[PDB]
């Protein structure tokens, strides 16, 4: 299966500052359509993962502008510009260009003072 | 909206057995290949089983892990998938979620709630 890995496992960033969480895959998301199926969840406690960024760069419906992902091939990127209260959770990245479907360990953005 | 509830959940022995069951809406079932997905406290998010459409025989694929032991199935009249697990291990104790492959999305865009499987 494809290895997704991520850091780091716990994110402590002050409000208002930028966090950056960075993702690997153990191979190349890019489908053989070309197309490059790398995204990336956010769970808070005691919910289910919800998504947030598809295919890379995609903000799912209601997500904030402050969220962007990038990167190619095997090496990703989240990006949360001015972090707010309500961006707190555990964020997965996920590949589902390759069965069966795989997740990072995850990475849980805190406040910090 | 799509919808997705698991329930069935609940504290067991090793050794010992539980069903799952997943209650769906808003997206036409008998298209969807449909998903349980696990959120284990030792291994973290895996996808444990996938149910076909009728169309590709209702096939079935399992984890290395459960193979063997767990048994998903779906009922395209009532629009639930479900999940029967046998033998269960400590391994196996984790939040279970149903989920599957949409149109517009073709991955694990909406999940259930979870439902909490505990194995003592």
């Amino acid at each position: 299966d494809v290895v997704m890995t991520q850091t780091p496992l716990s994110l402590p960033v002050s409000l208002g500052n930028q966090a950056s969480i960075s993702c690997r895959s153990s191979q190349s998301l890019v489908h053989s359509n070309g197309n490059t199926y790398l995204h990336w969840y956010l769970q808070k406690p005691g919910q289910s993962p919800k998504l947030l960024i598809y295919k890379v760069s995609n903000r799912f419906s209601g997500v904030p502008d402050r969220f962007s992902g990038s990167g190619s091939g095997t090496d990703f990127t989240l990006k949360i510009s001015r972090v707010e209260a309500e961006d707190l959770g555990v964020y997965f990245c996920s590949q589902s260009t390759h069965v069966p479907f795989t997740f990072g360990s995850g990475t849980k953005l805190e406040i910090k003072r | 909206e799509v919808k997705l509830e698991e329930s069935g959940g609940g504290l067991v022995q090793p050794g010992g057995s539980m069903k799952l069951s997943c209650a769906t809406s808003g997206f036409t079932f008998s298209d969807a290949w449909m998903d349980w997905v696990r959120q284990s406290p030792e291994k973290g998010l895996e996808w444990v089983a996938e149910i076909r459409n009728k169309a590709n025989n209702h096939a079935t694929y399992y984890a290395e892990s459960v193979k063997g032991r767990f048994t998903i199935s779906r009922d395209d009249s009532k629009r639930r998938v479900y999940l029967q697990m046998n033998t269960l291990r400590a391994e196996d104790t984790g939040i279970y979620y149903c989920t599957g492959i949409y149109y517009h999305y073709p991955w694990f865009a909406y999940w259930g709630q979870g439902t909490l499987v505990t194995v003592s």
